[PDB]
């Protein structure tokens, strides 16, 4: 009954936080100062279990390695050499030389099962070994108390319902209900995406028990203050002990190829069994007993297979895998690498993952004016005009006035990237400072702080006076930052250039309209303001005191507004400008608030400019939001409070008839459904996240993208791929590429199938028109498997024939990657020509010797026999057996050689699929190289000496070498031809049967 | 279930009649030009000539009853045990009877004893059908010389044809009179070319066996006025020289082992090969 | 005799072209 268990995780989790702390003390029976009795706590931690979530469940075994070794394709080849190793044991019934070929070969094929299934077994056990592994800990221990004694237990010690007090630095040791706290802010940003800091107080504030203060979170440190708070949940009761639980009892989902590599591996078995059986019964028509007529079905169910097209599919893609690992996107397995140039749906987190989470100066008020800062990581941007008076006052300003102090080793760090201990905006202001004006180490030393005021609790202001270092005026600096409404109440001089002025209702609605204008853009804004003091009511040597107003609190000097925001990463917009014009749908879903989401989305470009929301035309006509038709706005706004009472065609007409969509205030269990909506669609979905919010998102997502240093531990441990800079430009890179290892592929296999052409019709007719064996296995292993190796892994380096970005996302229902098309030309056209100059090769050969191409017919009988040693030929000459034997090693070897030829033509017209290849050129190196290789070895193997020996190939008389030659040359003339008629006339009949 | 479409058979069966009309123009011309490429390669083999025989450099000495593995195993009172070997020798012969061999436009009656060579001309064409020297019965006394003394075959005491290979053009030259060790053969090594048996080959042998050989006008090997062979085409009906083996005071019951060498410059014998100017037989007589 | 073929001079030619299109192919694949 787990599956009811799972169908309770999914749905949104409840509580009872919302009670008088007497009832809190009656239902769970513990005093609320006092806690309980370590009798009663050494009685419940062993009642249900330790503070602690379970170990991973998964600690898997090694014998799940025998699947790969199995599947459809290694069945094959180990019928084919257990079917060897018992021709074998049957050649023992005389003196036989096998002691140098069968045997060898049902090992060989032992080896490819063997060596194959290795390979495969490393690729997709690194998405098992490697994929779920994020660890580097520190275990926290927690301040309990318990009969009235505080004491600090290990983390594990701890139960339910018993008292625990934190502080600053502390992480929340379980999931807590606030009885008494004190300006305790902690972070939740791993757990729920909180951006800022959230306040923490006993009294009951939401519903959705998630956004309320009267609870903390497991993973959550606290960031200030001390708070007490009995423990309501523990272990994997917790609310992210629901979620990492969630996020490993789920599928990864199959990638967009291995289902085509087994839809694959079943048309070549099926194939192989269709003539392995009805050629299993002509040979048992003809004559062969049961004993080499099932010898046959091996020498072709065996002979049928691309022996190694999977070590050339294995590196089409580590070429692919590597080129991406070249652009800063791993990959844990080697499949997820073509994911992203098929994806039509990006889903991602703004905080931790679209942005820093780290508040910054954005814009800037001084003389009625507005100044948009620098608000990227890498200072790439715009700096304002920093010549004025207004400036240089509103910066000592801020740069005087602040708690803010930077740490030991901040020097060579980015100004911007580097760590900061004070408040968020006394960050970002210190941060814009030390940046734009200057240094703030001989700056907030030179003038003395004689008396500050903090921030407050009613109204809202900050406050600090030093003396004169100015040579003009050695009057005192009295300066403050607060609230924009309650300021401009206590202020009226206004400044510019130097020189001071009142405030005029007509400049006072120009700033209650760039306060609005400003703050209504998402950016958090703060009044800055100074006054001097008069120095003749205050001397050079008063040291005034605190207890009391000591100098004006009005007619000040108001200078200037500044404005900041949690700034998106750098390289995201242009990203997004990417991502878009590629046709990718982009959505956002976070848990954020709507408002900080809303300018978030606005200023990426998830949502362009001038798209209006339900709610922006509803409020633009003074209309109720209920009067507006839903089809007019192209963008919406999805609280994620109706988002909790939705269906599934909902979802599904949300997702058809918006663009530009942003979820907001969704629970971590609320991405994944997301995923699935997407998901329902039959698109693919690529999810991108920061902290643990994302980790059921990621999980469930076709390819999950996790932060490498801004990243929690579960929602990395389940992301198939990792941004180790955080570069989020590195996406940009990955959709180019998923969608040219795609195109590059398609040349891969198209070059090996071909070849299953002129591997086959040999041992075919052979039975047919029972003909001397014209290609040997020795040889189909070696083109399979020894020289197309490198010009098959040297297709994959192809470019980019067209611009790649320009064309849309591909469709996983019609664009496929083996179609039948490609068919129509590997097996229909291509590889036919293949087998017609091999067999060419077969004909001149054994004619040229003796027997006339007319006489071979019905020979293979007198033929493959050991002990008729006189065989007449067309010109009546009596062989042996070893002679003629000899001739058909050397009809095996140059039909091989013959084919690496085809393969020349055969590699340089799949090299390019539309263009003429005096037009993509020979620019690639490695299949020069390739071309070369496999010639020079194939040449190797056969003057080598003793290469008649070990391996039954001979050396060939030249005259042989060019009998493929015409044969490659009609081939590419073909291929070329075709990849002109389908330059010339795109509308149909040539394009459409044959493009592949 | 994509088999049966709305008014469409399979894979767009509409457009059935496209693919197919392309896979028949396509494929017929793939084969009118591989049939242009191979009449063309026939056109180059030399009508009379074959171009490589340079594999079958060490011709090779075969038997008539073409054991399964050179074993001669029967029962010389079973009239079926033998049955095998002896129709294949009953047929192995069945060319060659004198009457077979009447018309004497394409034969031609040579010397009844060895004689050097009958060069005809040259290989072409040029000259027309060339004659072929016969060959009678007789020249191989008792087993099979005539219907007198052999209606068994070996039934009682075993004896074998050894059989040289045809091979075009081959003047084969017999070792000098200076013989490097060619063990007792008569001094008629001019116009001849022997051959001699052994139980094993080069150590310790179960010697076991009284050997006679029926030959032309009662030699030891194969005759010279034969040779050159001029192939089928030119040579039809051609027959080549047999050589009979037969052993007599044999050991019934037990299995021995017999190699059977051929001598000359012209010969050559292959370790990897024991049926290269050598042969090999195993024999076993129960009863 | 036709029945001797100069094995041994193709063999050794074979080679060499087996040693020369390769180390082109290293001269390609290394392109500085
Ligand atoms: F982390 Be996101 F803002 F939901
Ligand atoms: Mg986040």
């Amino acid at each position: 009954k787990e599956r009811d268990m799972d169908e309770l995780k999914k749905e949104v989790s409840m509580d009872d936080h919302k009670l008088s702390l007497d009832e809190l003390h009656r239902k769970y029976g513990t005093d609320l100062s006092r806690g309980l009795t370590p009798a009663r706590a050494a009685e419940i931690l062993a009642r249900d279990g330790p503070n602690a979530l379970t170990p991973p469940p998964t600690t898997p075994e090694w014998v799940k390695f025998c699947r790969q070794l199995f599947g459809g394709f290694s069945m094959l080849l180990w019928i084919g050499a257990i079917l060897c190793f018992l021709a074998y044991g049957i050649q023992a019934a005389t003196e036989e030389e096998p002691q140098n070929d069968n045997l060898y070969l049902g090992v060989v094929l032992s080896a490819v099962v063997i060596i194959t299934g290795c390979f495969s077994y490393y690729q997709e056990a690194k998405s098992s070994k490697i994929m779920e592994s994020f660890k580097n800990m520190v275990p926290q221990q927690a301040l309990v108390i318990r009969n009235g004694e505080k004491m600090s237990i290990n983390a594990e010690e701890v139960v339910v319902g018993d008292l625990v007090e934190v502080k600053g630095g502390d992480r929340i040791p379980a999931d807590l209900r606030i009885i008494s706290a004190n300006g305790c802010k902690v972070d939740n940003s791993s757990l729920t995406g909180e951006s800022e800091p959230q306040t923490r107080s006993p009294d009951f504030t939401n519903e959705n028990p998630l956004e309320t203060r009267n609870i903390a979170f497991f993973s959550t440190n606290c960031v200030e203050g001390t708070a007490r708070g009995i423990v309501v949940y523990t272990g994997d009761r917790t609310v992210m002990g629901r979620i990492a639980t969630l996020a490993s009892g789920l599928e990864g989902g199959q990638t967009p190829i291995a289902a085509e590599i087994e839809h694959f591996i079943h048309i070549i078995t099926g194939v192989a069994v269709f003539l392995g059986v009805s050629f299993f019964i002509l040979s048992l028509i003809l004559e062969y007993t049961w004993l080499e007529a099932v010898i046959f079905l091996i020498g072709i169910i065996v002979a049928n297979v691309p022996e190694g097209l999977l070590a050339t599919v294995t590196v089409c893609l580590t070429l692919t895998a590597k080129r991406m690992a070249r652009k800063n996107c791993l990959v844990k397995n080697l499949e997820a690498v073509e994911t992203l140039g098929s994806t039509s749906t990006i889903c991602s987190d703004k905080t931790g993952t679209l942005t820093q989470n780290r508040m910054t100066v954005a814009h800037m008020w001084s003389d009625n004016q507005i100044h948009e800062a620098d608000t990227t990581e890498n200072q790439s941007g715009v700096s304002f005009d920093k010549t004025s008076a207004t400036w240089l006052a509103l910066s000592r300003i801020a740069g005087l006035c602040n708690r803010a102090v930077f740490q030991a080793n901040q020097e060579n760090l980015p100004i911007l990237k580097r760590a900061v201990a004070g408040d968020a905006s006394e960050s970002a202001l210190l941060k814009c400072i030390e940046l734009c004006c200057g240094s703030v180490k001989e700056m907030r030393e030179r003038y003395t702080k004689i008396v500050e005021i903090p921030f407050n609790s009613t109204n809202k202001y900050q406050l600090s006076i030093h003396k004169n270092p100015n040579t003009a005026e050695p009057r005192h600096l009295l300066v403050m930052k607060g609230a924009p409404e309650r300021i401009l109440d206590r202020c009226s001089s206004i400044l510019i250039h130097g020189k001071e002025q009142p405030l005029d209702e007509e400049l006072k609605d120009a700033f209650q309209n760039a306060y609005l204008e400003l703050g209504g853009l998402g950016e958090r804004v703060l009044g800055f303001c100074h006054l001097f003091l008069p120095d003749e009511q205050f001397p050079e040597g008063f040291q005034f005191d605190t207890d009391d107003v000591n100098f004006p609190l009005d007619n000040l000097c108001f200078v200037g507004l500044i404005s900041m925001i949690d700034p998106p990463r750098a390289a995201v917009p242009d990203a997004v400008g990417k991502c878009r014009s590629a046709g990718i749908k982009v959505i956002m879903v976070t848990g954020d608030h709507p408002i900080t989401a809303k300018a978030i989305a606005k200023g990426v470009g998830i949502i362009s400019e001038g798209n209006e929301t339900v709610e922006d035309i509803a409020a633009r006509l003074n209309i109720p939001v209920s009067q507006v038709n839903p089809r007019d706005a192209k963008a919406c706004v999805v609280h994620g409070s109706d988002l909790k009472d939705m269906t599934s065609e909902q979802l599904d007409d949300i997702l058809k008839y918006h663009t530009e969509i942003v979820f907001a205030r969704t629970s971590p269990q609320q991405k994944l459904i997301i995923v699935e909506g997407c998901q329902r669609q039959g698109a693919i979905v690529a999810v991108t996240g920061d902290g643990v919010n994302d980790s059921p998102a990621s999980k469930k997502a076709d390819i999950g993208v996790a932060m490498g240093i801004a990243g929690s531990d579960v929602s990395k441990q389940a992301a198939d791929m990792i941004l180790l800079d955080d570069n989020f430009a590195s996406i940009v890179t990955g959709v180019e590429e998923g969608r040219l290892i795609f195109d590059n592929l398609k040349k891969s296999i198209a070059y090996t199938l071909t070849s299953n052409i002129p591997e086959i019709t040999p041992f075919l007719i052979f039975i047919i028109a029972n003909i001397p064996l014209p290609l040997g296995t020795v040889t189909i292993l070696c083109i399979d498997l020894g020289t197309d190796m490198v010009p098959a892994i040297s297709l994959a380096y192809e470019q980019a024939e067209s611009d790649i970005m320009k064309r849309q996302p591909r469709n996983p229902k019609t664009d496929k990657l083996v179609n039948e098309q490609l068919i129509s030309m590997a097996y229909g056209q291509i590889g036919m020509i293949q087998a017609l100059g091999g067999f060419f090769t077969y004909f001149v050969i054994l004619a040229e010797n003796g027997f006339l191409p007319i006489h071979l017919l019905g020979l293979r009988v007198n033929w493959d026999d050991r002990w008729i040693n006189d065989v007449e030929d067309s010109y009546g000459q009596q062989w042996t057996y070893e002679q003629r034997k000899i001739v058909e090693f050397t009809c095996h070897t140059p039909f091989f050689v013959t084919i690496v030829v085809v393969q020349w033509a055969d590699l340089v017209i799949c090299k390019t699929r539309r263009n003429s290849v005096f037009q993509q050129g020979m620019k690639n190196k490695i299949l020069i190289f390739g071309l070369f290789e496999e010639t020079a070895l194939a040449a190797f193997l056969s003057y080598c000496p003793g290469m008649g020996v070990a391996l039954r190939m001979y050396p060939l008389k030249p005259t042989w070498w060019f009998c493929a030659f015409p044969y490659s040359l009609l081939i590419f003339v073909y291929d070329e031809v075709r990849k002109l008629i389908i330059r010339r006339r795109p509308g149909g009949w040539v394009e459409k049967e044959t493009y592949y | 279930w994509n088999s049966e479409k709305k008014e469409f058979l399979g894979r767009t069966g509409g457009s059935w009649f496209k693919i197919l009309l392309f896979y028949v123009i396509f494929y017929g011309c793939l084969a009118g030009i591989f049939i242009g490429t191979i009449q063309v390669m026939l056109l180059t083999i030399s009508e009379f000539k074959p171009t490589y025989q340079d594999r079958v450099a060490p011709p090779g000495l075969t038997q008539i009853p073409q054991s399964q593995k050179t074993e001669i195993s029967f029962r010389p009172n079973d009239p079926q045990s033998y049955e095998s070997y002896v129709v294949s020798i009953v047929r192995f012969l069945e060319k060659y009877k004198d009457l077979a061999q009447k018309d004497d436009m394409i034969f031609e009656d040579c010397g009844n004893v060895p004689s050097e060579l009958k060069e005809r001309g040259e290989y072409n064409n040029e000259r027309g059908e060339r004659k072929v020297c016969r060959f009678r019965l007789e020249w191989l006394g008792n087993c099979s010389g005539l219907n007198d003394e052999t209606y068994g075959y070996k039934d009682g005491k075993p004896c074998v044809i050894i059989k040289l290979n045809r091979v075009l053009g081959f003047k084969p030259k017999p070792p000098k009179n200076e013989s490097l060790e060619t063990y007792p053969v008569m001094k008629y090594n001019p116009y001849v070319l022997p051959v001699h048996c052994t139980g094993k080959r080069d150590e310790d042998k179960e010697k076991v066996g009284t050997m006679e050989y029926f030959g032309l006008g009662g030699y030891p090997g194969f005759p010279l006025q034969y040779y050159p062979y001029y192939g089928k085409l030119l040579q039809p009906k051609y027959l080549q020289p047999l050589m009979a083996v037969q052993f007599t005071n044999l050991t019934m019951d037990t299995e021995i082992r017999i190699e059977c060498k051929a001598y000359g410059e012209n010969i050559g014998y292959s370790e990897k090969d024991r049926f290269q100017g050598r042969f090999d037989v195993k024999i076993e007589v129960k009863s | 005799d036709p029945f001797y073929y100069d094995y041994e001079t193709v063999r050794n030619g074979g080679l060499i072209f087996a040693a020369l299109a390769f180390i082109v192919g290293l001269i390609i694949i290394l392109s500085k």
